[PDB]
RNA sequence: ACCCACUCGGCACCUUACGAGAAAUCAAAGUCUUUGGGUUCUGGGGGGAGUAUGGUCGCAAGGCUGAAACUUAAAGGAAUUGACGGAAGGGCACCACCAGGAGUGGAGCCUGCGGCUUAAUUUGACUCAACACGGGGAAACUCACCAGGUCCAGACACAAUAAGGAUUGACAGAUUGAGAGCUCUUUCUUGAUUUUGUGGGUGGUGGUGCAUGGCCGUUCUUAGUUGGUGGAGUGAUUUGUCUGCUUAAUUGCGAUAACGAACGAGACCUUAACCUACUAAAUAGUGGUGCUAGCAUUUGCUGGUUAUCCACUUCUUAGAGGGACUAUCGGUUUCAAGCCGAUGGAAGUUUGAGGCAAUAACAGGUCUGUGAUGCCCUUAGACGUUCUGGGCCGCACGCGCGCUACACUGACGGAGCCAGCGAGUCUAACCUUGGCCGAGAGGUCUUGGUAAUCUUGUGAAACUCCGUCGUGCUGGGGAUAGAGCAUUGUAAUUAUUGCUCUUCAACGAGGAAUUCCUAGUAAGCGCAAGUCAUCAGCUUGCGUUGAUUACGUCCCUGCCCUUUGUACACACC
């Protein structure tokens, strides 16, 4: 046939990241839980998901995408 | 065309740890059984064998 | 000298075969396992090799006598069937001539092939039997190519990761051709569906038609294949299956150690032809009557009225039948098959044209039709797939199929006006009459038709008729090209197609060569269908107009058939 090219440098993939995450959750001293992060308010994730933090931005995820309250 | 009335073709396909090969298998059914259809082949021509005649003998007549 | 009969001894042939042979053959090559007349000579698988060595002969060249080592499963004889010949005798054929026709070959463009060019210009096929072929008329798609971007649709097993999360998705931004969360910024999400790894799978218009199936093309516009009883031969085998004649035919007649058959040809099937004979029909049509218009008027002539009734089946339609069997007569030939001519007949060239079609062969073509397939290659930076854009159309040039023409049997413009094969819309927009609008193309408003019912009588074109031009590259011819309008489509630039104005090329009948064709055929003419969103200068069919010249032959060619040779048989590659 020929065969190989390339001008080099390989796409790489998606890492994903790791995190032991979900430390959003405050509670005091015995017992009081005030949450961190507030959530959204779409019918199909009932108040459960939360939102990202980033400037200009309180994103919602399991909202595959969708709807962008934002304060 | 006695081809569509009596032979019947089939071809079939088998295939092996070596390849493959075709089976051609050809059937010619009895013209004569036929039931519905031509009972013989366009060829066919049967002569019916006649009789023995005992002619002679002069007239006569007979009355009923 | 000749004739005739006979007899010795000769050079030979003929027919036979009791007999011999492996056979071809042989009056010896017979009288030979039923093995003995006398005698001389030679041979003991092939090659090594008539070589080496010695002896002898000769001027010489060389003659006679004459080994082994080693190697080798065969070499060889006669015949049989096949295959082949740059060997002989016959045939057949418009993919062969003749006698002619219409051409191609020269021109413009259309189109395939090569060549070149190219990021790519995807590829199979190269004499008949490749090159308007792959149904191959590519804007995307198709698509196999090139520049680039996603996705896994990697079943399954073991194992490893890990419920503190195995894994999925994404708003905006950066980025990208792209409103791809491809990637990254940031950080919500999701829950055991995935990930990594091994084995194992799979997809692939990736390779191999020189691994295969099937299919197709070719030999073949051919006439060949076989078996029962019998004859010949130890046999493989041969005769049947043949010199001639005769057919399109191994089609027949005839000759005859052959007789009577079977596949194939023929039969058969399909279509165009005939039917005032049968069955019929508002999805076909006719005659009469109603009803009604026009002109005549004397009754008439020419139309209208998807049912106003009644009748019919010539025309139309398709069911069952009939009909031709080269008939009747007569020429001609082995007075056989047949062939020729007249007559009759819807039709007498296998009635015209097709469908099928035995045995055998080719390394013909097709893994680019198949979820037909062996093997190999590839399988995540993919040769999988999908998305964007480009390309198969690229142009000094060679070749093949074509299309349009060089005009006056013509172009133009009026006007006359006639076919047959088709096809058309359900989970959809196909065939489209009609009414308006526009020079046109086309737009628009409705309509019939899933169809003998509607498009549609498909009012097609050559063609017919009356003009205009008047032989001048002319008003023949329409290439190239500028400008404007429309249609198909997400998209038309490298210009899909259609329209209008202008531009007005080559080509003044075409070298050597070469294709096709014998009657409603040739050629001229336009349709319909395939392909199809749009595109025919293509093809498959179709009807329209309708000639000339054979009715012969073996000269060119191509192929069959015997005879013959063969050391071929993997068969002259
Ligand atoms: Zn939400």
């Amino acid at each position: 046939k020929k065969v190989y090219t390339t001008p080099k440098k390989i796409k790489h993939k998606h890492k994903k990241v790791k995190l032991a995450v979900l430390s959003y959750y405050k509670v005091d001293a015995e017992g009081k839980v005030t949450k961190l992060r507030r959530e959204c308010s779409n019918p199909t994730c009932g108040a459960g998901v939360f939102l990202a933090n980033h400037k200009d931005r309180l994103y919602c995820g399991k909202c595959h995408s969708v709807y962008k309250v934002n304060a | 065309q006695p081809v569509n009335d009596f032979i019947d073709t089939a071809t079939r396909h088998v295939l092996m740890r070596q390849g493959v090969l075709g089976i051609k298998v050809k059937i010619m059914r009895d013209p004569a059984k036929s039931r519905t259809g031509p009972k013989a082949l366009p060829d066919a021509v049967t002569i019916i064998e006649p009789k023995e005649e005992e002619p002679i003998l002069a007239p006569s007549v007979k009355d009923y």
